[PDB]
Formats: C-alpha cells, sequence, structure tokens
C-alpha cells in the first residue's frame, strides 16, 4: 500500500481530536 | 490547492480545511468526558499520525534511490510534530479557561495551523507515492532498453519474461492511479498511454525476436526501430501524464 493509504485512518482520528476539542462549548 | 492531483487527497484536505476553519455551533462534553481528557485524546492522536508516518515512510520502496524526497517527508513530517506541540499548548490554555474567547482564538488558530501541516504532509506523500510509480516505469523502460540489445534468442525471451511481469505490475498501479485523478484529461491521458504501452511491447517482443535471427532483413529493422520509438514514446507518455504534464 501507499504512504496516503496507510495515513487515512490516522489522519481522521487526528482530525477528530482537534475538532472535539474546539467545538467544546465551555463551562 | 490546484497541484493537488489525488481524489483521495483533495477530499481529505477538503475536511481537513473547511471543517477547522467553519466552526459555529459548540457542543457539551461526551458523556465521561473531561477538559484534560480533550487534550489527552489530541496528544495521543498526534504520536499516533507520527508513529504510522515514520512507518509508511521507512517502508518507501525508493528510501534508497531517492534521499532527498525521504528528506522532504521527514521534514513535513516534523512540521505536524511542531504545529502539533502548539496546538496541545494553546489547547489545553484554552480548555482550562474555557469562557475566553481570546484563548478559543488561539487554539482554533492553532488547529488551522495543525490540519494544514497535516494536509502538506498528505500532498507531499502523493508526490512520492507518484515517484515510486516513475520508478516502475524507469524499470520497464530499463528491461526493453536490454532486450532491444539482446544479442541471443535466449537473452530476448528471458528478457520479454521480465518485462511481462514488470507490465503486468506497473499495469495495475496505473489503472488505480487513473482512478485517483483529479483531473479527468490526466486521467485519459494516462489510460491512453497505458493501453498503448500494452498494445506495443508484445510487438516489440517479436520484432526484436525476429530481428535477432535474421539481422540481413532490412525491413526486421525498420520494424523493430519502429516499435522500439512506439515503446519510448508510450512510457514517456505515462511519465509526463504521471507528473501532471502533458504527453508528447
Amino acid at each position: 500500500t501507499s504512504i496516503v493509504e496507510m495515513m487515512q485512518m490516522p489522519t481522521q482520528q487526528l482530525k477528530q481530536s482537534v475538532m472535539d476539542l474546539l467545538t467544546y462549548e465551555g463551562s | 490547492i490546484d497541484e493537488v492531483r489525488s481524489k483521495n487527497v483533495l477530499k481529505q484536505i477538503t475536511q481537513l480545511i473547511n471543517e477547522v476553519t467553519n466552526i459555529t455551533e459548540t457542543f457539551p462534553l461526551k458523556p465521561g468526558q473531561t477538559t484534560e481528557g480533550l487534550v489527552a485524546t489530541l496528544d495521543a492522536a498526534v504520536a499516533n499520525f507520527l508513529q504510522t508516518g515514520s512507518f509508511a515512510i521507512s517502508k518507501c520502496p525508493i528510501a534508497n534511490s531517492d534521499p532527498r524526497a525521504i528528506d522532504l517527508l521527514h521534514e513535513a513530517l516534523g512540521a505536524v510534530q511542531d504545529t502539533g506541540q502548539v496546538m496541545i499548548q494553546t489547547g489545553r490554555d484554552f480548555v482550562r479557561d474555557s469562557t475566553s474567547t481570546n484563548k478559543r482564538a488561539i487554539a482554533t488558530n492553532s488547529g488551522r495551523n495543525l490540519l494544514t501541516a497535516v494536509a502538506k504532509f498528505l500532498i507531499l506523500a502523493d508526490s512520492i507515492d507518484v515517484k515510486v510509480i516513475v520508478d516502475k516505469v524507469d524499470e520497464v523502460r530499463e528491461t526493453a532498453h536490454q532486450m532491444i540489445e539482446a544479442d541471443t534468442k535466449i537473452k530476448v525471451d528471458d528478457l520479454y519474461n521480465l518485462l511481462i511481469s514488470q507490465i503486468e505490475e506497473l499495469d495495475i498501479t496505473v489503472r488505480r492511479r487513473a482512478i485517483d485523478l483529479v483531473k479527468p484529461n490526466q486521467r485519459d491521458d494516462l489510460l491512453a498511454a497505458r493501453s498503448a504501452l500494452r498494445q506495443t511491447a508484445p510487438l516489440l517482443y517479436t520484432s526484436t525476436r525476429t530481428f535477432v535471427r535474421h539481422p540481413e532483413h532490412e525491413e526486421a529493422r525498420r520494424n523493430r526501430d519502429y516499435t522500439a520509438d512506439e515503446m519510448h514514446s508510450a512510457l514517456n507518455a505515462l511519465e509526463s501524464v504521471l507528473n501532471g504534464q502533458q504527453p508528447k
């Protein structure tokens, strides 16, 4: 497989973890 | 963005950039989650990206052949590590003072920078993936070169046995690349060059084999030269299109 292919899942999880933090509404 | 030639990459980077620059609604913590947990997850996700990225780079088949390429990849991965660090810090600052509009903005900016660095890594990764295909074209080109130069029937057959497999391997990767290409004209051009290679190589085999058996035969010489030219044009066309250029 290719580098792009191997990075698909880790890209998604990193994306997910950034968006989860930035869309936190606060206290 | 216009340099992006892979639809797989294009969709991923479109997600990365659009989502982080278009935050409107915000949400409570998912059940069981904490502010410190949000940072922990982010930290682990950065780390896993770096680990998988390092592994992917180390397995890249042109690791030997193209050292500057691997250097760019490590540099680009380093930019993810660095922006990742800033994101973890500013992110932590934000979640710990989560009503601070200004700390939210800084963390959001950190997020843009990090996901942009991820996008640049993927774009570079695709270019290296393309270099691997080009390396395969070069291998086919050299085997064909040797076949044309062979001075015995047994050499011509043995070299064509190698060429059959190399072209079959290349054919698979080129067809898949064609499906992933953003621009339909590059897609169509790549497929045309693929077809030309598949048609020309068997003719090169039989023209070379006939010519080694009958060198005095001037139409045999002409046919071999002509099919060789056709072969070279197809291979050059594949390389041209893979590099985002028009053939010929």
